[PDB]
């Protein structure tokens, strides 16, 4: 009960000043997510000691750095935990892993707020332009079959799993947006992937996405009409993982200076489950 | 059976309606929109 | 067009988003893989219903096929009111892709040009060639003030530059100052000296596949980013449909209405 | 509608010819036993050549074959602004010449029916059912409000008193007030529900052939001649062309531009 309704009055004139402190733990973390590929170019193993050695320097006290290995970007969108405070994710970019990407940074880069969806049991529908669902597992072959106001199926049959519209196939992790208003009857393969309704609050400013590749891609809003470049959309230009590595490490400064700590959730899930 | 009849509408009746309104008189409308017309009263006289 | 005085303590006026979804016309341009790949033919039926769940009325919404890119490039005719171009982008198809884009949404006052006899120059920064067809292979050969040509005798065929081959479409710019002489195979391709006037409002373009890439303006130094170039990556033509139709609010919002005296009469889908 | 004020006084405005032959379009219909007997085929340039003196600019005239006027009469889409359909007459084709041209000259709005479940009434004088189609034959029931029908019995169709055989068109006024059962080849014929708005002013008739027999209201007493439904004899179409490509002045001046704020798109030669 903090107080969220009363207004808060400053000052125009006086005065620039330090950030008194703040008590629950010693200080922050630095939190790098990096994929397999990385550790196989690189080929070494006392590295994760060096990057903490040369962070030291930088000035991250020891214990502050924590290094997540994840095989790529397909299997580490399912369920993407962020076990941590400031977080870098190094995606490598690949050409037919644009719609992935963008998957993935629309799911850490933003605050979601997700229900469950029995599937077997109910229709479902979408409130407005900010929810989506979001389907995880090992194999999404999320079937749509939109309802016209008489229940019955416009473009499929409802008995009828074939006459379905397959809005995403075989997908690690899919962000589906059908039309805001009508009924739908969802068909998964309920015994390897889940799906949620997925409402999108603001954003999720602990994470920063740098693309290690090509060109920018990254549309995190679904809205074709946007395609807003955030702060936090980081891009940069690769031929050597330790170059990217260095690189990281020493204008780490500015990567945390772009971010806050404050947007964290106890839980590491990258979604609030409202059940 | 029976083809009972059939019976006039609104689209049939609300001229019949317009060309009957102007025998009506004015000096004792007053006096029945006096009287209280209950269900029984405004229905007891349809046609004997 | 005269002066049009007006206040700045007027009150805003209604939502006029009803009224524009009542009097108007969607236009759908997307490409025949997409229906191949949806493997269906009620699906034009259902997205009319769902966009009639938007506000559209249940004619409202025209759908047309077109073969690809090039083919859609060659003579881009746009029979209705407000125009999406479904636009898939692939690798070595980036310039067509741009000619096709820019073509569509800029307004062109234009005249056509016998090849055959007289020799062309450009007016201007905004004086292009436009040159349409099955095959169109403009070959140009700068000349002079005394009109002998340059890297190009004015006979031999064989020493004119050629600028395009092959293509569908060809937005071709010269420099601006110089007579040149062309040679374009004139049986299966038209060459038409075009100006560019202000946009055509009335179109808008969604890449659907990577980055960006259009460029309308052929001005190296000013590449600038349009409200109607929308770019929407995908995996699945369903997927793009759905959210074309979810959000077809903000793209005819996005989208503004034609507004320019035609003096030659077409098609169009109107109510 | 909000009022609109206007003196007595004003002085009256300039010719407005010139304007909407320039911004407009006309469009004839003709049967092809037109071109049959011109026996020619570069006649629609030489007729668009003709009418360019008058002032119709070269693509604003387009002529529209259609095969015959009954097989007309069937889905009329007048894709254009100012609309002439000659109309050849022949004895026992006046009642179908009637119901086409009362069909375009009047305006209509309908709605679908459906004729398997529901029995229709009619609203009342301006209200009357038109059946469209390849071949319609219309069989109609009258019935109770105990559902017994007079003259007829629901359930066998051979009682039922037809109203139309074998007909491409047939516009069908029956006994307003009475529920009626339908029974009309649904495969082939379309059957709709219209009500007869004010008049359509875009389209005029130009009958060709004898006597003012066209009777487009229904109601027996009233056989108003419009000044729309226009006439001519004939001998020669190359005669019947000229006179209309001569009078054209008068014949759009007898039209007028079309005041409905429509909800069917459809296609529309504009400019
Ligand atoms: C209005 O009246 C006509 C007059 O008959 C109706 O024609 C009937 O149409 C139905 C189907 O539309 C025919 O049914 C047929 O039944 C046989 C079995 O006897 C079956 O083998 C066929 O496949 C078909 O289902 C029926 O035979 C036919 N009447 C006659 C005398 O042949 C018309 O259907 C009526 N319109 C409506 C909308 O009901
Ligand atoms: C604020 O931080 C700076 C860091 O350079 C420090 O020097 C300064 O003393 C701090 N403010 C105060 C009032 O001490
Ligand atoms: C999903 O579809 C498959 C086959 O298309 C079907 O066996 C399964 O029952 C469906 N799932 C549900 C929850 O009905
Ligand atoms: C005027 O605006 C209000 C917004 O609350 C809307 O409900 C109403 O329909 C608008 N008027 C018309 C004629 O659409
Ligand atoms: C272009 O050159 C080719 C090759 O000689 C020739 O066949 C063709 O007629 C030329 N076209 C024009 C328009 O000069
Ligand atoms: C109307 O006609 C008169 C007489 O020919 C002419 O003087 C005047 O300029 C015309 N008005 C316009 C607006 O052309
Ligand atoms: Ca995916
Ligand atoms: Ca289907
Ligand atoms: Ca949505
Ligand atoms: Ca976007
Ligand atoms: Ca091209
Ligand atoms: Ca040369
Ligand atoms: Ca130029
Ligand atoms: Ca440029
Ligand atoms: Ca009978
Ligand atoms: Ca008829
Ligand atoms: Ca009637
Ligand atoms: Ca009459």
């Amino acid at each position: 009960n903090y107080g969220l309704n009363i207004p808060i009055t400053g000052s125009m004139d006086t005065v620039y000043s330090n950030s008194t402190r703040e008590e629950v733990f010693l200080t922050s973390t630095l939190c790098l997510y990096y994929p397999t590929e990385a550790s196989t170019q690189i080929s070494d193993g006392e590295w994760k000691d060096s990057l903490s050695q040369m962070f030291l320097i930088k000035g991250w006290p020891t214990g502050s750095v924590y290094f997540k290995e994840y095989s790529n970007i397909v299997d580490f969108s399912v369920d993407p935990q962020l076990y941590c405070d400031y977080n870098l994710v190094l995606m490598k970019y690949d050409q037919s892993l644009e719609l992935d990407m963008s998957e993935l940074a629309d799911l850490i880069l933003n605050e979601w707020l997700c229900n469950p969806m029995d599937i077997t049991l109910y229709y479902y529908q979408q409130s407005g332009e900010s929810n989506k669902w979001i389907s995880m597992g090992s194999s999404c072959t999320v079937k749509v079959c939109p309802l016209n106001t008489q229940t019955l199926g416009i473009g499929c049959q409802t008995t009828n799993v074939d006459s379905f519209e397959t809005v995403a196939e075989n997908e690690k992790l899919a962000i589906v947006d059908v039309v805001d208003g009508i009924n739908h009857k969802i068909n998964l393969t309920t015994t390897t992937c889940t799906i949620r309704n997925c409402k999108k609050l603001g954003p999720r400013e602990n994470v920063a996405v740098i693309q290690v590749g090509g060109a920018n891609i990254l549309d995190i809003t679904a809205d074709p009409t946007t395609n807003p470049q955030i702060e936090r959309m980081m891009r940069v230009n690769w031929k050597r993982w330790w170059q990217v590595f260095y690189t990281i490490v020493d204008y780490i400064n500015q990567i945390v200076q772009v971010m806050s700590k404050r947007s964290r959730s106890l839980n590491s899930a990258a979604f609030y489950y409202r059940v | 059976t029976v083809r009972q009849d059939l019976e006039r509408q609104l689209t049939n009746l609300r001229e019949e309606f317009n060309s009957l309104s102007q025998e009506i008189a004015m000096a004792q409308l007053i006096d029945l929109a006096l009287l209280p017309l209950d269900m029984f009263s405004m229905f007891s006289g349809i046609k004997s």
